RNA sequence: GCGCAAGACGGACCAGAGCGAAAGCAUUUGCCAAGAAUGUUUUCAUUAAUCAAGAACGAAAGUCGGAGGUUCGAAGACGAUCAGAUACCGUCGUAGUUCCGACCAUAAACGAUGCCGACCGGCGAUGCGGCGGCGUUAUUCCCAUGACCCGCCGGGCAGCUUCCGGGAAACCAAAGUCUUUGGGUUCCGGGGGGAGUAUGGUUGCAAAGCUGAAACUUAAAGGAAUUUGGCGAAGGGCACCACC
RNA sequence: CCCCCCCUCCCGGGAGAGCCAUAGUGGUCUGCGGAACCGGU
RNA sequence: GCAAGACUGCUAGCCGAGUAGUGUUGGGUCGCGAAAGGCCUUGUGGUACUGCCUGAUAGGGUGCUUGCGAGUGCCCCGGGAGGUCUCGUA
């Protein structure tokens, strides 16, 4: 966003996952649940968060498929949408980026979905920055210590 | 080959029997289901038999799919 | 005469399946009839593995794996020696090929 | 198999079969006598009520409509009445 | 199986063998008929009257507490509906389908279902005509929907 | 590498799994209408099965009138392979591929098997609804519910085995209960060409669609399965007249 | 003499929501009987 | 009112105390949890472990050792000694 001299300053712009990890996560005999939410933070940083989830097999399960009902999938997607939209509008980007360093949102979604169908991993596989507010210098120089 | 001597040493081993019965053991491990089955044929309790705890855990038939 | 109990596919109560494209060829074939091959492969096999391993910036690193799925038409699947003809009674065996390597 | 006794089947066999495949058609449903510790008047309900019921005396909702039986409200005692 | 759909099913009632009122039912015939009259005045149909009586009042079915069926009792008192309940339901369903079809002209499946429903209506109306319950000049017409609500 | 615009499209998840009369159907959400199955001690009481006339839907290609034309690509233009290619191949490439209407009503539209109903073996799985029962999990207690497991019931796409039975056989729980031949009802086949041709009718702007012969000609044309025949098919064995 | 280490073996002790016998203890379930019954508030 | 059996949770002094607080999806009489201080008889014995994280020594994740498969071993502090821990091989 700005360079002072012989030293350039940056800002958060997005986050992605390794393509190999995403390829290895999508396997057979499990249902993938997708959800994109267009939710803005306290300031005008609009993000389109995506989500990926899978079902697995219990330790005593014999059924190889382990699928889910369509209504259960819809309920899970609604839960994920609500969880992500709840933890965005209440806080600024500066520390929700820190929140994004661990899978705290993913862990919250995983814990919230134990009642519908037990999912194992919740990942925000992509975050885009759709709109940004008017360029500011004070926030930038506060960001870099 | 149809041998009639049948490996003399192993034939003797076949002839050898132990002094113990190897079956008339003093302790019998049986589930309550077998005890209930026995209780309703002709006889009831025994003095050389005891019920064991129910071995039903989760299930048999390990996951194959 | 009829060769297989099925029609060389898995469509039993549908009547139509999505058409896909072959990988080796460009032929358009039904999904359930087209032989699907899934392969797990690394970036380097046995030659550049050392060169990446000992000559690297970071230590204790696991090499990435390239993931891709293959669709083969019958002619392309046989010409590439993926499947081969079997006996009349040997075609009824649906067990997957043994995998130990 | 070849020599069964279809005239006198065991009760287990008869209860295994469908209600309309038995030797004589007999429903497997029954009536109930539901009551709660709150109110002190007793009503009569059907097992597959399929209709929301209010206790006579406006106490609380008793039964719940489902696919099969009725989800009895928690804290209620019922007995199988028969003749 | 089903008359129109190619599906086969087996799910309906199964009346018990013993044709006698249970002893635990203290309700007489007169009060049951009074409840039937009250429910009819409330604005229900014999389809739900039996349901309400077998759920709340605990009576198995009318045909044992009294001799006449529900529709028979309603005809006897005189407040029975002039049109059969099933024909009314079929006509209402046909009107609903046609109202859905007026705006969306590309829904071919709705057209097929409407054709099937009109066929069912014609087949039931023929039986009503031959069993002497509707006038011989009664005809089901596409536009006549407002009067037959 | 960063942004913009346009069109098509819905990968992996995707299965001998689901729905629909068939053709056919996949990004999230919102609205409208419909349906099979399971549950029922609700309702009417023969309202039932198949169908000449007639009627709706009907893949892509096909035509007419508008809007758009990203990509693929009949016709056409070009270059090499070739003895000869206006074929295989490669680069451009109009009509079409997209949507809104107006038409045709055609397939290997195949399960090459019409529908309804009864009966005659077994064995595990899967999807729906209902029902009974130990035990784990949404952390440790109490209940309802999801998820897991052990069974049962009804309908549905299918799977495995067999001297039920049948067929010429391939094979079939139906392609069975058929000379010991009769459950009900529609369409349709009479050796192979000529020939789905000419003609007459009929529908369509057209392309073409439905009905549809005769004259002449032949003793064969065809269905299933074995041993050698050959493969520009696969997989094995041997040989210093093969190699290292 | 090297190292910093890291690992393994033979002993002592600390922590835990393990199990088993004994105390502080709290509830769930089962057997018998109410001199004999039919209605009205 | 007689009346003995079958089982269960917590404390390993008792009291305050299942008080605050945490807490879960729908609820409930609820899971989780030491005390400040006091009154005193002044606080039961045998028994093995323990890779990292999350939320018990439960449950769910996920490893290290030699390419690979099975072992031994992997909480902390205090003593001693030693230095390629055992069997098979895409
Ligand atoms: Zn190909």
């Amino acid at each position: 966003e700005d360079v002072q001299g012989k030293n350039c300053l940056t800002n958060f712009h997005g986050m992605d996952l390794t393509r190999d990890k995403m390829c290895s996560m999508v396997k057979k005999w499990q249902t993938m649940i997708e959800a994109h939410v267009d939710v803005k933070t306290t300031d005008g940083y609009l993000l389109r968060l995506f989500c990926v989830g899978f079902t697995k097999k219990r330790n005593n399960q014999i059924r190889k498929t382990s699928y889910a009902q369509h209504q259960q999938v819809r309920q899970i997607r609604k839960k994920m949408m609500e969880i992500m939209t709840r933890e965005v509008q209440t806080n600024d980007l500066k520390e929700v980026v820190n929140k994004l360093i661990p899978d705290s949102i993913g862990k919250d979604i995983e814990k919230a979905c134990q009642s519908i169908y037990p999912l194992h991993d919740v990942f925000v596989r992509k975050v885009k920055m759709l709109k940004k507010p008017k360029f500011e210098l004070g926030k930038l120089m506060e960001l870099h210590g | 080959i149809s041998i009639k001597l049948q490996e003399e040493e192993r034939e003797r081993r076949d002839n050898y029997v132990p002094e113990v019965s190897a079956l008339d053991q003093e302790i019998i491990e049986v589930d309550p289901d077998t005890k209930e089955m026995l209780k309703l044929l002709d006889f009831g309790s025994l003095s050389n038999l005891q019920v064991t705890q129910p071995t039903v855990g989760m299930n048999f038939k390990t996951p194959r799919g | 005469t009829k060769k297989r109990r099925n029609n060389g596919r898995a469509k039993k109560g549908r009547g139509h399946v999505q058409p896909i494209r072959c990988t080796n060829c460009a032929r358009c074939v039904p999904k359930d009839k087209a032989i699907k091959k899934f392969v797990i492969r690394n970036i380097v096999e046995a030659a550049a593995v050392r060169d990446i391993s000992e000559a690297s910036v970071f230590d204790a690193y696991v090499l990435p794996k390239l993931y891709v799925k293959l669709h083969y038409c019958v002619s392309c699947a046989i010409h590439s020696k993926v499947v081969r003809n079997r006996s009349r009674e040997a075609r009824k065996d649906r067990t997957p090929p043994p995998r130990f390597r | 198999p070849l020599a069964k006794d279809l005239l006198h089947p065991s009760p287990e066999e008869e209860k295994r079969k469908h209600k309309k495949k038995r030797l004589v058609q007999s429903p497997n449903s029954y009536f109930m006598d539901v009551k709660c510790p709150g109110c002190y008047k007793i009503t009569t309900v059907f097992s597959h009520a399929q209709t929301v019921v209010l206790c006579v005396g406006c106490s609380t909702v008793l039964c719940q409509p489902t696919g099969g039986k009725a989800r009895l409200t928690e804290g209620c005692s019922f007995r199988r009445k028969q003749h | 199986g089903r008359m129109h759909a190619p599906g086969k099913g087996l799910s309906q009632s199964a009346l018990p063998y013993r044709r006698s009122v249970p002893t635990w039912l203290k309700l007489t015939s007169d009060d049951v008929k009074e409840q039937i009259y009250k429910l009819a005045k409330k604005g229900l149909t014999p389809s739900q009257i039996g349901v309400i009586l077998r759920d709340s009042h605990g009576v198995a079915q009318v045909r044992f507490v009294t001799g006449n069926k529900i529709l028979r009792i309603l005809k006897s008192k005189g407040l029975a509906p002039d049109l059969p309940e099933d024909l009314y339901h079929l006509i209402k369903k046909a009107v609903a389908v046609r109202k859905h079809l007026e705006r969306n002209r590309k829904d071919k499946d709705a057209k097929f279902r409407l054709i099937l429903i009109e066929s069912r209506i014609h087949r039931l109306a023929r039986y009503y005509k031959t069993k002497r319950v509707l006038p011989p000049n009664w005809k089901y017409e596409s536009s006549t929907a407002s009067a037959l609500v």
